DNA sequence: CGGCAGTCGCCGTCTACCTCTCCAAGAGCAGCATGCGC
DNA sequence: GCGCATGCTGCTCTTCAAAGCCACGGCGACTGCCG
RNA sequence: CCGAAGCUUCGGCUUCGGCAGGAGAGGUA
């Protein structure tokens, strides 16, 4: 398996980080198997599939809503029935007030579960729409999900084999003239970083 | 302290009714510390005569 | 309940298995850990008829261990006389990553 | 330091050419990287 | 966004010569070797 | 007399754990932090 | 490279034999 020379990464400064435009902590995390990075992203296939993916996502959206209302109707069924059959026969409805608060928190339990699911889908979509190369992504869960659903169009991994790919797919001239353009018309500290 | 750590760790892997104080105690760490102090140390110095 | 991985030194897989199975009860937690499996297979070889079957552990140095997750189970299955760590710790080792259903099944199905 | 590098490399090769799960292979690759780093400059990162 | 100041890591700190001592240990795996049984 | 099982000695590894102990000046990135 | 032993035509030839790294403490100018 490929490895990385210590002289060009743990120095002052980090020459590898200066070449790849990555913070040294990010390099340390990627190299020693603690985070992922996105090597490439096929944007043409993420353009001629947009509204189709949006329609499948709305299908799952509606299916999650259908699930929610299904078990909300059946929970309100059980509730209504039992509560109206035994609405504190004789005494004060302190039992139906305990299960009033408990049933409102049961409705909000399934409601926050459907909210959680809505958030999962929202973030998955956002990330799959804001996926540029050389972007570090942590949390194995999310990665695995993105690689299951939208497996293709996006490629990436961790370790020095994933830094060899970043170095191989590197264009010296474009970055060089970009830095010269920044130095030509710029001030502040971005000019110092370019220098 | 090293010997105490060893006996604490080994007291939970042996079977009861065959545990005696002589089977829980290791002498090697203590003699190692003593012979390491009296030899390669900066304060036990070769005497000048 | 998931299947995790543990990293012993070298040659101490069966002694870590024994010490762990003893400390399951001797310590005081019979409902946390459940099953310890040291992956093992065979090796075709003979000495003019007399067999040997070299103990070729299919994963030299690791011991899968079915376990739940708390704050005393981690303690017991990390101070065992032999284990070195909880292989899988990707990020301050704050919650070991469990083995994936598939791979766990195809390893056990050997 | 050479013996350590060779041992880790041999173990990694045998585990890769066996069909091992990803976690174990990743652990071995990290350990090989650390051994080579200690060969070239011992003490620069972590403990000697 | 935009300055900003503490902070944290890495670099360096004279030359030449003499004498002595100390420098992995515990655990585990075969390769036969022999006693005993039918 | 032959076949089974279990014990002498060379002989070759093996090393993640974790508490321990706590100048001085110069230079340069950097990094959370306040506005 | 040195030693021992043979051939030696006196240029030499042959046999055998043989090694030297770290850490700490004290001192003299």
């Amino acid at each position: 398996a490929p490895v990385t020379h210590i002289w060009y990464f743990k120095g002052v400064p980090s020459r590898l980080g200066y070449l790849l435009d990555l913070a040294p902590k990010d390099l340390e995390k990627i190299i020693y198997f603690a985070a992922y990075v996105i090597t490439s992203v096929d944007e043409e296939m993420r353009h001629n599939e947009l509204s189709t993916l949006e329609a499948e996502m709305a299908v799952e959206r509606k299916a999650v809503e259908d699930q929610r209302d299904g078990e909300l109707e059946a929970r309100a069924q059980k509730l209504e029935a039992d509560l109206a059959e035994l609405e504190a026969e004789g005494a004060k409805a302190d039992a139906r007030r305990k299960v009033r608060d408990g049933g409102e928190r049961e409705m909000r339990q399934i409601r926050d579960r459907a909210q959680r699911e809505l958030d999962r889908l929202e973030d998955i979509w956002s990330t799959f729409t804001k996926l540029a190369p050389k972007q570090l992504i942590v949390d194995e869960n999310l990665y695995r999900e993105l690689v299951d659903r939208y497996g293709e169009y996006f490629t990436g991994a961790m370790g020095a084999e994933s830094i060899q790919k970043l170095i191989e797919n590197f264009d010296i001239d474009a970055e060089a003239e970009s830095l010269r353009d920044v130095i030509r018309n710029g001030k502040g500290q971005k000019k110092l970083r370019a220098l | 302290s090293r010997m105490e750590r060893v006996v604490r760790e080994r007291m939970t892997t042996q079977d009861v009714e065959a545990i005696t104080p002589q089977t829980l105690i290791n002498i090697r760490p203590v003699v190692a510390a003593i012979k390491e102090f009296f030899g390669t140390s900066q304060l036990s110095q070769f005497m000048d005569q | 309940k998931n299947w995790y991985v543990v990293h012993t030194y070298s040659g101490y897989e069966n002694k870590v298995k024994a010490n762990l199975e003893k400390r399951v009860e001797s310590m005081g937690m019979q409902d946390k850990i459940f099953r310890v499996v040291v992956p093992e297979e065979e090796e075709t070889d003979i000495k003019n008829g007399k067999k040997k079957v070299v103990k070729k552990k299919v994963f030299p140095g690791y011991v899968l261990v079915e376990i739940v997750m708390t704050d005393d189970s981690w303690y017991v299955v990390r101070n065992t006389p032999g284990v070195t760590g909880f292989v899988g710790s990707a990020g301050s080792g704050s919650k070991p990553t469990p083995l994936l259903p598939g791979e766990a099944e195809t390893i056990l199905k050997r | 330091l050479y013996r350590r590098v060779i041992n880790r490399n041999n173990r990694l090769k045998r585990l890769i050419d066996l069909g091992a799960p990803e976690i174990i292979v990743n652990n071995e690759k990290r350990m090989l990287q650390e051994s080579v780093d200690a060969l070239f400059d011992n003490g620069r990162r972590g403990r000697p």
